[PDB]
RNA sequence: GAGCUUCAACGGC
RNA sequence: GCCGUUGAAGCUCUGACCGAAAGGCGUGAUGAGC
């Protein structure tokens, strides 16, 4: 009893399930793959898989009203802090066949699970590194059209804009999930997301900030661009 | 909506649980924190332990779980850690506290443990 | 000037024009594990060669460590990160690969991925507890071999027990000196020996109380030194090997403490497992597990710390604070043991700043 | 030398 | 059923406060023999 209409967003659908309620799914990609255990949902012929704004982030900012959303089909995107890749595997259905996705994550055993789900997913390349030092995979990557970076780290809008000036090209977008106590626990939320943007806004122009609210606890998504 | 919470609780239960402290605080033994609540258990004997839902790291409790089948102690879940720690008597917070020795509650502490034993399976 | 990729290494002038490039003889994810770390390889090297007979005295890398490398190689090097070659690399790579160009940077990205990570899994936690066991096991026999080499090779040249105490020293003397007439300067100053040493030494040499050595009675105590040299290397191949596999273990763990005393811990709980469960409280004094029997036995004064005390902060620190650092990390390693059991994921950078901010907050107090 | 987990005998409501 | 004096056996640092306040603190205050 679901019925599954097109979003604003391409490569991103709504759902109205059994109960009449809205949610958010992408195209599944690879048909017949379960990636983090999401229900998936047949409409005509094809397989969508709900987009949980619980189990990701991306995912909670786009049901909270995400204006700016630069990852499209066809696009190529730079994603800090991939893991699992839970919420990678959602880019991944929306960039498409005809794009490209670098995965970039810190942790082996983490990386590891996502490794032979690439292997029907052409479209993203698992690649182990530190996002923290851009140059050790220098030979791995090129120039991208978005830069995702969801990593809870300290440096984390400093490791956005050191990546923003290797990879990221002119013209093109980033968006970084910042977990607030991540880069500061003592000082307030509000403050933390205030100097966050002015940092950002020295090298980027920072477009919008949405806070994550009720799916994730302070938290705020921003989508700035590089000039 | 954590990954550690291994079964759903209601709006009762959760909240049984809150005062089943607050009557052992007073006439029983409580202990309080995530550590002495870890020491209860591995000590072999407390005899029902509380764990926030509402944590984070969230792994920081992610224990408790595992452990409690190990002793074989029941385990249940309220919905905020501060809500626990006022329950427990101080001001800030707990991530999880154990009942000792369970009072007045002897009884309340008893029959929470049963509509635990069904929904863990 | 030069930018590394997924086929071979390229040379760029200040115009972006295509100077060479050297296609991977190798392996290419073989080639690149180890340039992008910053050491240098073959066909890098017998690139800029090629390049240094052209015109091209001047070279710039994406790289601090293959900058290095290479002027400590004589090459003039300097570094900027993103630089004419990369940019031209990663901005037009179809120029270059063609256009499957992104299929090739999957090929060779996953099997540098898989390359770089430790397949399966799940007694790996009890391996490193063997490493360091082993590790710590091979320094009792390092020690043992030691005193033998030194007390038989006195026989020959007794004074030499003192004028190099610092044993991998003497041993590399046995080792590539051999007999006490081969001595000489060349040789006393190629084991690094410093200068005094090379003078004396020689002053003790030259008027000694050694017995005779005949080339057989000396080729079997090179053959004990030379073997001690093999324990040292083995060492090193163990140390490796628990910090390549805390990466698998507890990456929070490692970042936290070091790879070493991680590890320690890993082995006194008996399992990242049983070192998961541990009120931070049991962490604390883990390894203390003497003079934590004299506690609950003769009401003794507990110990402030276990294996812990090796933290820099700890031990560097007056015994005014020791206690209170010693729970204040307790705690986040309760934490990133519970975190790395659990899922992996890296928090480290996290829980050192809460860490390091506590720290600050314990000192300014006293 | 304390303390909790545990198991034959003993005192009792 | 509760309870108790026990007996060999095995396990286990402590646990609500520091601040003149501002604050910090059970996500561990305080005391303490690696
Ligand atoms: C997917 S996100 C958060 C997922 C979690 N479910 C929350 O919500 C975090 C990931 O970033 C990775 N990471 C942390 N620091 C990093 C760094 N400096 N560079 C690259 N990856 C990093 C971690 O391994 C972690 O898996």
């Amino acid at each position: 009893m679901v019925e599954v209409k097109k979003h604003k967003f391409p490569g991103v659908y709504v759902v109205i399930d059994d109960d009449g309620s809205e949610k958010i799914a992408t195209k599944n990609l690879v048909p017949g793959q379960r990636v983090y255990g999401e229900r998936v949902i047949k409409w005509e012929g094809e397989e969508y898989r709900i987009w949980n704004p619980h189990r990701s982030k991306l995912g909670a900012a786009i049901v909270n009203g995400l204006k700016n959303f630069p990852i499209k089909p066809g696009k190529s995107v730079l994603y800090l802090g991939i893991a699992s890749g839970t919420t990678a595997s959602h880019v991944s259905d929306i960039v498409g066949w005809e794009g490209k996705i670098y995965g970039i994550e810190f942790s082996p055993r983490v990386l590891r699970e996502l490794v032979p789900i690439v292997e029907e997913r052409r479209n993203i390349i698992p690649i182990l590194g530190d996002a923290t030092k851009p140059e050790e995979y220098r030979a791995l990557v090129t120039k991208v059209d978005v830069i995702f970076e969801d990593v809870a780290q300290p440096t984390q809008a400093k490791i956005l804009i050191d990546n923003a000036k290797a990879y990221l090209k002119r013209g093109g977008y980033g968006m970084i999930a910042v977990k607030s106590r991540s880069i500061d626990v003592t000082k307030e939320p509000e403050q933390v997301f205030k100097e966050v943007e002015r940092e950002l806004s020295e090298y980027f122009e920072v477009i919008e900030r949405l806070n994550l609210e009720p799916y994730e606890k302070d938290h705020a998504l921003f989508v700035v661009r590089k000039p | 909506k954590p990954s550690y919470v291994k079964f759903e609780v209601p709006k009762e239960l959760a909240e049984k649980a809150l005062q089943a402290v607050e009557i052992a605080r007073d006439t029983g033994k409580i202990r309080k924190g995530t550590n002495e609540t870890t020491k209860a258990v591995e000590r072999g004997q407390a005899k029902l332990v509380i764990i926030a839902e509402d944590v984070d790291p969230e792994e920081i409790v992610a224990h408790l779980p595992p452990l409690c089948e190990e002793k074989e102690i029941p385990y249940i879940y309220v919905p905020s850690k501060k809500e626990l720690g006022a329950a427990a008597g101080i001001e800030v917070a707990a991530a999880s506290v154990a009942i000792i020795e369970p009072g007045k509650a002897r009884d309340l502490v008893e029959e929470i443990a049963m509509k635990v034993k069904e929904l863990m399976k | 000037f030069i930018s590394e990729n997924v086929r071979g290494i390229y040379a760029f002038d200040e115009n972006g024009n295509l100077i060479e490039k050297r296609y991977f003889t190798d392996k290419p994810e073989k080639v690149l594990d180890q340039l992008l770390k910053g050491e240098i390889t073959k066909d890098l090297e017998e690139l800029l060669n090629s390049l240094k007979e052209k015109g091209y005295d001047e070279f710039v890398f994406e790289h601090p460590e293959l900058s290095r490398r290479a002027k400590e190689l004589g090459f003039s090097a300097t570094t900027e990160f993103p630089n004419i070659a990369g940019e031209r690399l990663r901005s037009n790579p179809e120029e270059f690969l063609g256009e499957n160009w992104f299929e090739e940077y999957y090929k060779v990205g996953v099997a540098l991925t898989r390359m770089r990570i430790q397949e399966q899994s799940g007694a790996r936690d009890k391996m490193v507890i063997q490493a360091i066991e082993a590790l710590d096991d091979v320094d009792k026999v390092i020690n043992l071999l030691v005193a033998r080499l030194r007390e038989w090779y006195s026989l020959h040249f007794p004074e030499l027990d003192e004028l190099l105490p610092k044993h991998p020293q003497y041993v590399a003397f046995v080792k590539t000196v051999g007999h006490r007439d081969n001595i000489n300067e060349e040789v006393l100053r190629e084991l690094g020996l410093s200068e005094e040493k090379i003078k004396k030494i020689l002053e003790a040499k030259e008027k000694t109380m050694g017995a005779w050595m005949d080339q057989t009675d000396i080729e079997v105590v090179r053959q004990l030194a030379e073997e001690i040299d093999r324990l040292y290397q083995l060492r090193k191949k163990l140390e490796d090997y628990i910090d390549r596999a805390m990466d698998d273990v507890a990456p929070n763990l490692k970042a936290l403490v070091g790879a070493k005393l991680a590890a320690r811990l890993i082995s006194l709980a008996g399992g990242l497992r049983e070192l998961a469960m541990m009120p931070s409280s049991t962490i604390q004094v883990l390894g203390a597990e003497k003079a934590l029997f004299r506690h609950l036995r003769t009401g003794a004064k507990p110990p402030k710390h276990g294996v812990i005390y090796q933290y820099p902060a700890i031990n560097r620190s007056p015994w005014w604070q020791r206690g209170k650092i010693a729970r204040a990390l307790a705690g986040k390693l309760a934490i990133a043991a519970r975190v790395d059991y659990f899922s992996g994921e890296y928090i480290a950078e996290e829980l050192k700043k809460e860490l390091e901010a506590r720290i600050r907050e314990i000192k300014e107090k006293y």
